[PDB]
């Protein structure tokens, strides 16, 4: 037939598109999270040196 | 997770459904074979009626 | 027919789950990156305050 092929292929394409988009988003989320952790760690030391400077 | 058991459930659903699909496939297929044999004996009946009718008409 | 509809329904369940996961991951990325950039701005303000204290 004809309809089954096109519908099935389009739906599998939709699933694959959503999956890859989710993977890209999660990768960027993990990278941003680690960079945020770095920012926290540096900010604490910045606060410590600021406190010493103020003393 | 809930997604895992849901996936297994829709999975066994697909399995039983395709099973019954192939099953009624086979059943209707046997029925079609029987109907084909019916058509064949039907054409046999057509031919025999034709020849006997023609004999009657000849006489 | 019969099995074809069920197979389509399976292909649609995969569609919904993949699309929902993709959208949720995208929202997670947006939230995480906003968190990181706000932390970076806080770090910048701390640097400027340290500069004023140094002056």
């Amino acid at each position: 037939m004809d309809a089954i092929k096109k519908k099935m292929q389009m739906l599998k394409l939709d699933k694959e598109n959503a999956l890859d988009r989710a993977e890209q988003a999660e990768a960027d989320k993990k990278a941003a999270e680690d960079r945020s952790k770095q920012l926290e760690d540096e900010l604490v030391s910045l606060q410590k040196k600021l406190k010493g400077t103020e003393d | 997770d809930f997604d895992d058991i849901h996936r297994k459930r829709m999975e066994k659903d697909l399995n039983e459904l395709q099973a019954l699909i192939e099953a009624h496939f086979e059943n209707r297929k046997k029925e079609e074979e029987e109907l084909v044999s019916l058509k064949d004996r039907i054409e046999r009946r057509r031919a025999e009626r034709a020849e006997q009718q023609r004999i009657r008409n000849e006489r």
